[PDB]
């Protein structure tokens, strides 16, 4: 374990968001990233370097999310200015900016089918836009304080929310209903991410309990003490032998999802940790934070 | 202590085979410099192994782990609190001693590092197994409910609170906890009283904490535009009386000057809660409080440098490093380029971990209005800056709608907002203005730049 | 502007919890 | 008023580049709430310091409470209200350089504030905004006085 | 039981509550009610 490669003020602003395509398909071969400065560089990865591939301007207020569709290089970024926006990351053009009309709209979920973009909401439901329509499809009446986190599977037949009151609503996208409520957590749910498998769920929290419920019988698969920090955000590898989470210490943890054990932590960022993504083969891991710079731990 | 120390002066320059010297070096030193006590245990180790081949005792390795606890070695404490129980579990003969008892003093401090090594999961453990030896232990069964309290405050935790006071009702920092509970939702402002008057009796009694906690749910009562009422100035008064009397009783109380400051700055006695406050700051600068109440006092200068500085101090903890309270006591004097354009960046952030709030969403757009009127009013600015500011005026307009739908606000309504919205549509009229003299601006650069390729022509 | 910026700018003070100290024997 | 700079401070060196002097010593020591660093000369005879002694530092346009400009010649015998009686180590001494970042195009983010008391050396040395009471030749008083903790 | 009377009797510990409240500095209240009586006076 160690990093591969820094670059130094990659932003000049925080960076709230980075995504990297985990396929075998080219939409793995770039970077996306969402920073406060309205910067979304899309980065190549070429030559096992960080080359800076595309500068998307435009978002009025800073990126909150960056997600790329896992059938495309095509990549959802969405701010608080509540005009998401949608980018061909081999070209660097704005497809469209789905105008939500108030000011109200969180981070993005694009469907494995890369079809359908679920977004939360003060009002607490789940709004799933459609990718090539814009127009709000149909919405889960789940209603409630506010949807700080929504995540869809890789083979799509679970969805999960994070609420401000640690309320997991796990929905289903192959009809629309809410089946479970896992509220093991009373602290406001940040981030969560699937399993590989679609098996067991992450669940990121301010208690710093990294706890891993299941979905088939939506049950508690055991504790986890992951931080005293807030834990910000949490990322499978696609080989699904680890996921490794981002805290509010500057620290990420390599945690075993098998024996729930760090197997190690970095400790090279000058800042809180945003977020953190593996690669197509769960090897190099991007970090990114406060410090508006981004990190590539080796994981061989 | 003093003539101890004067005495172990005297042992520890000549060596009449010190053996225990050190001992009584390290247990008078663990008050003072923590160092000390960690040499003299050092020193101590080694001297217990030239006379014969003896093992060190536990009780020594584990109050040099106990001492390095309290320091970044928490590894090295780990291991020297594992030694201490290999070697207290090899006391099979010790029963006058009690090697139980130290095992169990060890298995303490152990759990207490692994809730601290944020290894919650192995002090749950630790203090279940006390718990199944030894139920009438208190702090195994309170900072089992303290680990439980991070998830929630309606957890077992209090229940196991509750329950301590059962068994001991005079434990007063179970009592206190118990006051603390009610702290969490401070709709028991009043009725805390009754909870903490409880072990005010005179056999407790001189105990400053209790008075304190008093002292802070009577401050709370302050902030209220009932003072005109004959109603705040009374509680002001009672609360210097508590102060005053915590002060008598201990001089060197700082919490009690504190408070007194506080309230002197409610008095607007900015300077007299200056000064006190710096009092506060000389004796320990280092608690949350100052941080915050100092920069309040400086913002009132309505110049201040400080105040942002201590803000950034106080949020240097892992605690809250995003945090709403402490852009919200920033957000003053918002009228400079890196007050306003950087106070929207903190606002966000501030907004990007409690977006549910209506005073971040209110607050961004009046420095949104502020900025689009400081440079939609006269100025003859940048072209592109225009452009941005009627995208920044849209927003804000949206806002102001999107606020004005929301029941609950500040404790204030917002029903003031159509002046803001007034504002838009002159801000509007603006924007249509100098985009026209943009155009000008335009033509005039344009001129010029052709009136110098023609000079550069010409030679 | 009209105003300043509205703030419930409150001199607050916490207490400590009890340090719950690492029992030397 | 005549208070240019105030903070807490803490020694953290003294002479790191060995004793030059047998009366005065280097220190070097950083402020807490702004951070900024100092390198100051004190007289290490009549008023000693070791690393880790914490102090507050006034430097003082004035030493007279009122604010008064002093004429910067040396009279005894005065009454008037004056700051160093509520200190321990007072130095009087001209400000002789102020370094800073300086862009050609944008302003220095930190200032070095070099002054000399009348031969024994202090650089406080921080974010511009905390050196914006100095400006070079000007005559100023240090007003340190140790912390007890 | 003598397992509560055999740890109470030998633990030394060396801060709580009270020690957090006090100040270790020498500001004593001379220097502070000085000016909590001056400032009621101007009232």
């Amino acid at each position: 374990y160690g990093i591969l490669f820094k670059q130094e003020q990659a932003h000049d602003d925080a960076i709230w968001s980075v995504a990297w395509g985990t396929n075998k398909k080219e939409n793995s071969e770039t970077v996306v990233t969402g920073s406060l400065d309205d910067l979304v560089k899309v980065w190549k990865w070429r030559d096992e370097r960080l080359d800076l591939q595309w500068s998307l301007e435009g978002h009025q207020l800073g990126v909150v999310s960056v997600d790329i569709s896992h059938t495309l290089p095509i990549a959802a970024s969405s701010s608080l200015d509540a005009h998401i926006r949608l980018w061909d990351l081999e070209n660097g053009k704005q497809i469209k900016s789905i105008d939500a009309g108030p000011v109200d709209a969180w981070t993005l979920a694009f469907s494995p089918d890369s079809q359908y973009l679920a977004t939360g909401t003060h009002v607490g439901k789940v709004n799933i836009f459609g990718v090539e329509s814009g127009k709000k499809e149909y919405s889960l009446d789940t209603r409630g304080k506010f949807i700080l986190s929504i995540a869809y599977s890789p083979d799509g037949k679970y969805l999960a929310s994070g609420a401000i009151d640690g309320i997991i609503n796990i929905f289903d996208i192959a009809t629309g209903k809410l089946l479970h409520t896992l509220e093991g957590h009373a602290m406001p749910i940040r981030s969560l991410t699937f399993s590989p498998d679609s098996q067991l769920l992450v669940t990121a929290s301010d208690d710093g309990y990294i706890k891993i419920y299941d979905v088939q019988h939506a049950n508690l698969a055991g504790t986890l003490s992951g931080h005293a920090s807030w834990v910000l955000n949490v990322a499978f590898c696609p080989d699904d032998t680890h996921f490794v989470s981002s805290s509010s210490d500057k620290s990420v943890k390599v945690w075993d999802v098998g024996t729930r054990t760090c197997v190690h932590t970095f400790f090279d960022h000058q800042d809180q940790v945003w977020g953190v993504k593996y690669n197509g083969n769960g090897s190099k891991i991007v970090s990114v934070g406060d410090d508006q710079e981004i990190h590539i731990y080796d994981c061989p | 202590r003093d003539i101890a120390k004067g005495h172990l002066k005297k042992v520890t320059e000549q060596y009449p085979d010190d053996v225990e010297a050190w001992i009584e070096l390290a247990q008078i030193l663990e008050q003072t410099d923590i160092q000390g006590a960690l040499s003299a245990y050092g020193t101590a180790t080694r001297i217990l192994q030239e006379k014969v081949q003896a093992d060190v005792p536990p009780e020594i390795l584990n109050n040099v782990g106990a001492l390095h606890f309290r320091l970044g070695n928490l590894g090295e404490a780990k291991k020297y609190f594992l030694a201490s129980l290999d070697r207290a579990k090899a006391e099979a003969e010790h029963d006058e001693h009690y090697y139980n008892a130290i095992s169990v003093t060890t298995s303490y401090n152990l759990a207490r590092l692994y809730e601290a090594m944020c290894e919650f999961h192995e002090a749950e453990k630790l203090y279940k197994n006390i718990l199944r030896e030894h139920p009438n232990y208190v702090d195994c069964y309170l900072r089992l409910g303290a680990m439980a309290r991070d998830k929630g405050n309606f957890y077992e935790a209090s229940d196991w609170f509750k329950e301590a006071l059962q068994i001991n009702q005079d434990h007063p920092d179970a009592w206190s906890l118990i006051g603390n509970l009610h702290l969490a939702k401070q709709e028991w402002g009043p009725g805390q009283k009754k909870f903490e008057r409880i072990l005010k009796q005179p056999s407790t009694q001189s105990d400053t904490y209790s008075m304190l906690a008093l002292g802070n749910v009577w401050l709370q009562t302050l902030h209220q535009p009932t003072r005109d009422r004959e109603k705040e100035k009374r509680h002001q008064d009672r609360a210097l009386a508590i102060y005053k009397q915590v002060l008598r009783n201990d001089a060197k109380n700082l919490y009690a000057a504190n408070g007194i400051g506080a309230v002197l700055a409610h008095k607007g006695y900015f300077r007299e809660a200056r000064d006190v406050f710096a009092q506060v700051r000389e004796a320990t600068a280092d608690i949350s409080d100052v941080w915050l109440n100092l920069a309040h006092i400086y913002v009132e200068q309505k110049q201040y440098i400080s105040a942002v500085q201590m803000y950034e101090n106080c949020l240097r903890k892992f605690y809250k490093h995003q945090n709403t309270e402490v852009v919200l006591y920033l957000a003053r004097a918002l009228f400079k380029c890196g007050k306003l354009q950087e106070c929207k960046q903190t606002l966000l952030k501030a907004r990007h971990v409690a977006p549910s709030d209506t005073v971040l969403m209110f607050n961004v757009a009046l420095v949104l209005q502020r900025l689009a009127t400081s440079v939609l009013k006269d100025e003859k600015s940048n072209l592109k800056e225009v452009l941005n500011a009627v995208k920044e005026l849209e927003l804000a307009h949206r806002y102001f709608s999107y606020l004005s739908k929301v029941g609950d606000k500040m404790r204030f309504d917002l029903a003031l907002a159509a002046t803001e919205a007034r504002q838009c549509s002159d801000l509007l009229s603006q924007a249509q203005y100098h985009v026209a003299r943009a155009r000008k601006q335009d033509e005039e650069e344009r001129e010029l730049r052709a009136k110098q390729e023609q000079e550069k022509e010409l030679l | 502007e009209r105003s300043g910026v509205v703030c419930r700018v409150k001199y607050c003070n916490s207490l400590p919890d009890i340090p719950f100290d690492p029992k030397f024997i | 008023a005549g208070i240019l700079f105030e903070d807490i401070f803490d020694v953290k060196d003294i002479d790191p580049e060995g004793k030059k002097f047998d009366r005065v010593s280097r220190l070097h020591c950083e402020s807490e709430s702004f951070k900024m660093d100092l390198i100051l000369d004190v007289n290490i005879q009549i008023y000693p310091v070791d690393l880790g002694d914490k102090f507050r530092l006034v430097i003082a346009s004035t030493l007279y409470e009122d604010g008064t400009l002093d004429d910067g010649e040396y009279n005894p015998t005065d009454d008037r209200p004056s700051r160093a009686d509520q200190f321990e180590y007072v130095m009087y001494g001209k400000v002789y350089r102020i370094e800073g970042d300086e862009t050609s195009t944008e302003a220095a983010t930190r200032l070095s504030a070099y002054v000399s008391y009348g031969g024994l050396l202090m650089r406080l040395q921080g974010d511009a905004n905390n050196l914006h009471g100095f400006e070079v030749d000007s005559r100023v008083y240090l007003l340190m006085k140790k912390l007890a903790f | 039981v003598d397992v509560t009377r055999d740890i109470v009797s030998r633990e030394r510990v060396w801060r709580t509550r009270t020690t957090i409240l006090q100040s270790t500095g020498k500001n004593f209240s001379k220097n502070i009610f000085a000016i909590l009586q001056s400032v009621k006076a101007r009232e």
